[PDB]
DNA sequence: CACGTGCCTGGAGACTAGGGAGTAATCCCCTTGGCGGTTAAAACGCGGGGGACAGCGCGTACGTGCGTTTAAGCGGTGCTAGAGCTGTCTACGACCAATTGAGCGGCCTCGGC
DNA sequence: GCCGAGGCCGCTCAATTGGTCGTAGACAGCTCTAGCACCGCTTAAACGCACGTACGCGCTGTCCCCCGCGTTTTAACCGCCAAGGGGATTACTCCCTAGTCTCCAGGCACGTG
């Protein structure tokens, strides 16, 4: 069950709504691929740290505290998912 | 079963704003914020105790941690409140 | 803003390259989605500042590149 | 049988904070003025955050703080944003 | 070093006067502060140059520095 | 004493960074930025001096102050 | 009096570049670099034992600290070298 | 014999062991932790020294000076992110 | 979501017993201050040409609407992997006393920049 | 050619090796929660296409305002001396906090208008 081409699940309207919430009025057609790349890098960093925390505790499930600690390493404190 | 600062946060709210309440999720967020600040101050105080080879953590270590982790006016007001509390505790 | 299920699939795909046969909690995926949306909104705010700087209104990939350069992200 | 929180004039638990500082292995010894100084700094910080959140809620003609109102307290005051950095609140 | 030592030392003392009266400074402290300050200003000017190039310019104005600082996060 | 950071010093710092031409209003903004940076670092350093019951600011205090800001400095007693 | 990494760094230098020498200030910088990395990997190994109620710093904690501090390929090579060293030490 | 010869390392296992004991990092230190810092604090020194020597060769020198270390830190993508914004004295 | 009532686990009072922090005395380094000479760098004025900024016209590419197609959200069922907790035992690390050589300060000597 | 990198030498404060002791961690078992897989129907969101006009971008011109240069001013910098605060170390006496047991009420869950 190989997974591939799932980066296109971040559809054009999703990126466009995110930009609208950020104040962007006009979006060029080349922003979308760049947004996919940036999101992929961010997710790679966070997931790498979270998997490190998961494998420290001898687990096969990534939990909310792992992601919270991974984000906290990045200076992106997250509240409401435990602590 | 789990220790939380719900009663004390509720009391502080009832003092600052007598006509506003808190939702359960807001209490959870406030508890998380309090725990985060407590951990940030405790870890810094431990680091200062360790660097200077001090076995004990005193009020001066906590004062320095407060002045190092909080921004300016918050640090000044927090130092004033803490000194007031420590003086009132020692005297009485 | 992002559909839940495509984001879940993307997160699992990325996690596959780091540790195989991995399982997730729903709270973990929700936390990742919240953090990712916040990060993208902040990036778009800085991108809009960069676009305003250059006297235009349409944001372009060079704006993202400059914002991430100044931010220190690689 | 007066509590250490009553001797100082606080609502946060001095004894609980001391026990947290003793079982967290921050230092092998903890003084008598460190539990009374954090329990005041934390109370002041909770009061500040609750005051700003209540102001945000009152401006929105509501009388019960909800997680969105905390995200407007911390994202209007520069000091809180510098103290917490990039802070994301759930259901906000 | 690109900044003369005596003016920087006087500036550091003048700034420190507002945090505690009657301070003494070691020579090593002023040297470290000067090195850090020069490095910080050079990095800021690099970012300002990127901002100026973005706007199709070769002359940097204060708006470039403001944008660089704002994206960095120092000014808010 | 902020005027001691003169126009050619700022110009040399800018040239070190690759700037080709400098406007006339850059100098005041640069002085303000430098003041803010020094204020933060010196505040942290003075806090560290207070912790040690001292009346002198040492190199280690400045090194620690810059470490709090992600400005690791080497060669001054590390 | 003051213990320093001076002989060790020279020994490592005369393994990769046997013909290049090194100055005293470069000793200062490398010693500072080793100290910074050591306290990083020790602080993040103590915070992985405290937040687990574990009184021991095993090799597993050091590996997790290595994977959390160092960048990707650098971390992979470091964990490889550390595992090789621990295997050799346990075997002999 | 020594604890560094068992691991085949050029760095002091015992000195790191006491630095990780007397620093009050944890109550108990394992037997394999000092032989894991020493093996990680030697790969990093090896990498930095290799890059510094490469920089020294590029400048037609036989010695590593602070300037060479700063160049090695700045050119390497990974070492720059590990140390952040590092200013090296006399660089 | 406030408000009332029973319970049980943790905070408080009193006491004694070591050891860490306060506090006084001393030594001698490093900081601060003043002064005179030289001289490198900063300041001032000026002539000019490079570039910043406004205006204008073109044609590219975006946004909005509309009809169609995709697959996401939901609600049930089913099953099993593995998270969380408890109990028991063997192995590993702290401590302490004897042994012995690696590493730090000082020197003399000698070749890269 | 000569001053900062290299090798040699004596000397104390570690690192090791060896035993013993108590307890922390590895490991085996078991109970129930929750994460994954599947299916079917609904329908909201994504998608593709068409059309118009908003605006990115290249070109042109004009004024202004940085830059390089020559001259005069000024204050940084080096060298020297004095004098004295206070950083660094050590020796002592005493007050603070850890560990224990008795005493009891604050604070967690759970049922309520």
């Amino acid at each position: 069950k190989v997974l591939r081409d799932n980066i296109q699940g971040i559809t054009k309207p999703a990126i466009r709504r995110l930009a609208r919430r950020g104040g962007v009025k006009r979006i060029s057609g080349l922003i979308y691929e760049e947004t996919r790349g940036v999101l992929k890098i961010f997710l790679e960093n966070v997931i790498r740290d979270a998997v490190t925390y998961t494998e420290h505790a001898r687990r096969k499930t990534v939990t909310a505290m792992d992601v919270v600690y991974a984000l906290k390493r990045q200076g992106r404190t997250l509240y409401g998912f435990g602590g | 079963s789990v220790e939380t600062y719900k009663i004390y946060i509720f009391k502080v709210l009832k003092q600052v704003h007598p006509d506003i309440g808190i939702s359960s999720k807001a209490m959870g967020i406030m508890n998380s914020f309090i725990n985060d600040i407590f951990e940030k101050l405790a870890s810094e105080s431990s680091k200062l105790a360790r660097y200077n080879k001090k076995p004990t953590i005193t009020s001066r270590e906590i004062q320095t941690a407060v002045r190092l982790v909080l921004p300016g006016e918050l640090a000044k007001h927090a130092v004033s409140e803490g000194t007031k509390a420590v003086t009132k505790f020692t005297s009485s | 803003l992002i559909r839940k299920l495509p984001f879940q699939r993307l997160v699992r795909e990325i996690a596959q390259d780091f540790k195989t046969d991995l399982r997730f909690q729903s709270s973990a995926v929700a936390a990742l989605q919240e953090a990712a949306e916040a990060y993208l909104v902040g990036l778009f705010e800085d991108t809009n500042l960069c676009a305003i700087h250059a006297k235009r209104v349409t944001i372009m990939p060079k704006d993202i590149q400059l914002a991430r350069r100044i931010r220190g992200e690689r | 049988s007066t509590s250490r929180s009553s001797k100082a004039g606080l609502q946060f638990p001095v004894g609980r904070i001391a026990r947290f500082l003793k079982n967290g292995k921050y230092a092998t010894r903890v003084g008598a003025g460190a539990p009374v100084y954090l329990a005041a700094v934390l109370e002041y910080l909770a009061a500040e955050v609750l005051e700003l959140a209540g102001n945000a809620a009152r401006d929105n003609k509501k009388t019960r703080i909800v997680p969105r109102h905390i995200q407007l307290a911390v994202r209007n005051d520069e000091e809180l944003s510098k103290l917490l950095g990039d802070v994301t609140i759930a259901n906000g």
